[PDB]
RNA sequence: GCAGUCAAGCGUUCAUAGCGACAUUGCUUUUUGAUUCUUCGAUGUCGGCUCUUCCUAUCAUACCGAAGCAGAAUUCGGUAAGCGUUGGAUUGUUCACCCACUAAUAGGGAACGUGAGCUGGGUUUAGACCGUCGUGAGACAGGUUAGUUUUACCCUACUGAUGAAUGUUACCGCAAUAGUAAUUGAACUUAGUACGAGAGGAACAGUUCAUUCGGAUAAUUGGUUUUUGCGGCUGUCUGAUCAGGCAUUGCCGCGAAGCUACCAUCCGCUGGAUUAUGGCUGAACGCCUCUAAGUCAGAAUCCAUGCUAGAACGCGGUGAUUUC
RNA sequence: GUGAACAGCCUCUAGUUGAUAGAAUAAUGUAGAUAAGGGAAGUCGGCAAAAUAGAUCCGUAACUUCGGGAUAAGGAUUGGC
């Protein structure tokens, strides 16, 4: 017979085989296409996210009911510290698609990324390149063909980066690394601006404005060998039932005599790598400089560390940019921030778009207050003397 | 600003923040959380619960 | 829902379910209208419909006034009870289970709504609000 | 005598994913790894070139 | 049960707009028969719950054609199974028959799907009552109430997760192949306007939200409590007090962290090729024609951009490669 | 001792520390819990669970074989000094 009763299917298919994934870094899929007659920027962009805040705004949706009048918002602030890039590394057309024929690394590479390439770090001699900074110290003798190689050849060229964990609270001591598309032009001086760019960093607005749709991929948090009713969300059986209460009742027919792919049993859930996309961005802003929570009419001079710190991370102090939303992943991740695919028609990008009140409230507890010093002055002298 | 001082214990209410409890005879209760709302479901006046303004100002404790 | 929607409605935290007993709220006779459906919603199996603030239910009466007995009777609810938020994100919840008798084109059918009244039922049903008492 | 026991990590030295401890087992073995050094060096060889070129374990009734 | 051939005629007039007399040719194995080929050293043989896929003989959606279609509503059809198809009362019910809403509340098969998945209400036990039959034991596809639902640790399948060998070891990638997801509605508007002289009453593009599903997140709210954090209270025991035990976590109130909720918030992409159908050019056939070669547009369809896994026997660039 | 109580709960005299142990908390379990907003809409069926519950005061209908129903139903108070 048939099912008696039609309802949707519980759980995506096309989101198995649901695994746990390579590393914490996720891998990014594609990057926008490429138009050569724009300026060299990269197109894409490495940091940690904190946790996320409240935001209240002023809406120009015209034509709805809140129409310049006001909302709460839920942004997330991922951080970055200024991220720098160590060498380019070029993938030529062929029939399997693209392919690595070239790799050119700097000089003076960095302690922090000759961390990442060794896996049990003290007991080394360190010597990881120290025969290829050889190459080097003549005028270009091994890189100037090399470059050369690299120019004439390889129509898609994407260069690689590393963070700055030093100047960060993640007690991890150990950098990363990716790819970066390069999506201006000029493609044998797109070679010759990360040539350039060898033993210097670059920015987070470098590659970032505000009121602009950005687009996150991630990888996801992990919750272990997880049953069946959390992983797909499937109907838990009645009360009265025997051997259990909350499997899945029946899995396949008689025929055919083996349990599908399409039915919805205990595993893995969670540390996948995900994706969310279509976020909107409100403020990159620099963390050095004056005042970064401080909006357009607060006019109180904070910072948008939240009182006590954010839990589990620290205070930045580095440079930050904030992400309407929720970003898929919990805090101390790696999440990317890849740029956009298409520009937007739904009026949802395509405007201007304000802040009113970042906040400081204790995420620690209930908290209460904006400044330690408005808390001072509110209640008094305590008995700790002022 | 938008900001809102409460009706249990003169605490303070940003946008983001805190609950309201509409009474069936019209009297709104604005509070921040839900210690100040419990309190309230078991009827505590606030004039005789050791932290809140209302019994603060009332015994001469940092006012002059 | 529908008939008579100079407008429309952003989403309230739904908790009222078929079987739910709200108190009658205006002067149409009899106090406790027991809800059947609502109207404007879809299906999945073994779930209850579920009434919103402000949408049209349709809701027969259960005692009262012995003429708009034993029939079903289109309703409105007018206040809810459950912690929904709204865009500036505050938390109302009222005490009151409301509802009014209404006719299908949504101007209803007694005098005097008493009580406070949810105020995002303006603009759904117009034709009611200008009958209202203390809104917000 | 591999299955249904749990995977390790100290294994994987030896080029296998399982293992256990067998510290009981282990304790009889040490009862003759002297004994056969104990008359071996006690018939005139010497005690730092021994090997075990046939180890045999077969079962008792 | 479903589908055609004819065409007496109904349909003011008219055989086919819509039906179709008296016939006549089939299809299906979801009805129920017919036979008894396999199971009687045992296939657990009604119905419901939960869960996946498949078939279309489309109920709604998408696009289109024909109407004795002026518009709304509607009646047939065409490509279409991609995606939807419900909540209750009564019964053991499949069926039945109503109360509702929405887009509709379509039909079906997977050993009359699914009992080492479940409940046991029915029938196939033993107890008991009634009615009729029988002299009597007893019978009745007549009724009525109570009646133990056994094992997985095997292999395979599947969902997850390791790993030798490949000069080592580490990093950075590449993508064969496989899966793939978003779906529909209302109001504002166009507009009381095109249509109808009237009653009535649309459409496209915009919006602004909603319904169903999926993936995430914990800023705020709510649920959580052994953080046994703080305070309170009971009975008892530490001679009294301060501080504590013991009451299966003694109970209570609040409760940070953590997990989670359409009980909260956010997010859910756009190009190529097509079918029906409509055409152009155009014969066959001095015309005529969408077709026979060519040719354009074209659906929720197909394939790509996206989304996930990365072949552990598919592979590419790079660093260092034991003075003991 | 609390209490009406040989109920439940803690201690004194007497006995025992006997139940294979170590480590970390995944699924599904067994035992014990709690849960907003609706309240039987689930199901063969309120099965299971939840709710009052001790005591004092006021009251307590039909029906009846006048003995009963009846703690009927219902409402209020409860500490310490």
């Amino acid at each position: 017979s048939h099912r008696k009763y039609e309802a949707p299917r519980h759980g995506h298919l096309g989101f198995l085989p649901r695994k746990r994934a390579a590393s914490i870094r996720a891998r990014v899929k594609a990057f926008p296409k490429d138009d050569r007659s724009k300026p060299v920027a990269l197109t894409s962009f490495l940091g940690y996210k904190a946790g996320m805040t409240t935001i209240v705004r002023d809406l120009d949706r015209p034509g709805s009911k809140f129409h310049k009048r006001e909302v709460v918002e839920a942004v997330t602030v991922v951080d970055t510290p200024p991220v720098v890039v160590v060498g380019v590394v070029g993938y030529v057309e062929t029939p399997r698609g693209l392919r690595s024929l070239t790799t050119v690394w700097a000089e003076h590479l960095s302690d922090e990324v000759k961390r990442r390439f060794y896996k049990n770090w003290y007991k080394s001699k360190k010597k990881a390149f120290t025969k290829y900074s050889a190459k080097y110290a003549q005028d270009g003798a091994g890189i100037e063909r090399e470059l050369a190689r690299i120019k004439k050849y390889a129509s898609v060229v994407r260069v690689l980066v590393h963070t700055q964990i030093r100047k960060t609270p993640l007690a991890q001591k150990k950098a990363h690394l990716a790819e970066i598309q390069l999506n201006g032009g000029s493609i044998s001086e797109k070679v010759d601006w990360a040539r350039e760019h060898f033993e210097k960093t670059v920015a987070v607005d470098s590659v970032f404005e505000q009121n602009e749709m950005i687009d996150a991929i991630a990888v996801t948090k992990g919750h272990g060998f997880e049953g069946v009713t959390h992983r797909w969300g499937t109907k838990k059986l009645p009360r009265k039932t025997h051997r259990g209460l909350r499997k899945v009742a029946c899995i396949g027919a008689w025929h055919p005599a083996h349990v599908m792919w399409s039915v919805a049993r205990a595993g893995q859930r969670g540390y996948h790598s995900r994706t969310s996309i279509n976020h909107k961005i409100y403020r990159v802003g620099k963390g050095d400089d004056e005042a970064n929570g401080a909006t357009s009419f607060d006019r109180t001079k904070k910072t948008i560390t939240p009182m006590g710190g954010f839990v589990h991370y620290g205070e930045i102090k580095n440079d930050f940019i904030m992400v309407k939303g929720c970003i898929p992943g919990n805090r101390k991740r790696i999440v990317t921030l890849r740029k956009s695919l298409y520009t937007n028609t739904s009026r949802k990008a395509l405007e201007e778009v304000s802040l009113k009140w970042i906040d400081t409230a204790s995420k620690f507890g209930k908290g209460r207050f904006q400044t330690p010093a408005e808390k001072h002055a509110f209640m008094g002298t305590l008995k700790k003397d002022l | 600003m938008k900001v809102e001082i409460d009706s249990f214990s003169g605490a303070k209410i940003y946008p983001g923040r805190g609950t309201l409890f509409v009474r069936g005879d019209s009297k709104i209760f604005r509070f921040q959380n839900s210690k100040s709302a419990s309190l309230f479901k078991q009827r505590k006046n606030p004039r005789r619960i050791a932290w809140t303004v209302l019994f603060r100002k009332h015994h001469k404790k940092g006012i002059t | 829902s529908g008939n008579g929607a100079q407008g429309t409605k952003f989403r309230i935290s739904l908790g009222l379910p078929v079987g739910a007993i709200m108190n009658c709220a205006d002067n149409s006779g009899a106090r406790n209208l027991y809800i059947i459906a609502v109207k404007g919603s879809g299906s999945r199996l073994n779930r209850l419909p579920a009434a919103s603030l402000g949408d049209m239910v349709m809701a027969t009466v259960k005692k009262g006034k012995p003429e708009l007995r034993k029939k079903v009777m289109p309703a409105i609810v007018v206040r809810q009870a459950k912690s929904w938020r709204r865009r500036d994100g505050v938390f109302l919840y009222f005490e009151d289970n409301a509802g009014v008798i209404a006719n299908p084109k949504g101007e209803m059918k007694g005098s005097a709504i008493t009580g406070p009244v949810g105020k995002e039922c303006a603009d759904l049903w117009p034709r009611v609000a200008s009958n209202s008492g203390v809104v917000v | 005598f591999n299955s249904s026991i749990g995977r390790t990590a100290q294994g994987k030295e030896f080029g296998v994913t399982k293992a256990r401890w067998p510290a009981k087992s282990v304790k009889f073995v040490q009862g003759l790894l002297q004994n056969a050094a104990a008359n071996a060096e006690a018939k005139g060889l010497d005690a730092t070139k021994l090997y075990v070129s046939h180890i045999q374990v077969n079962q008792a009734p």
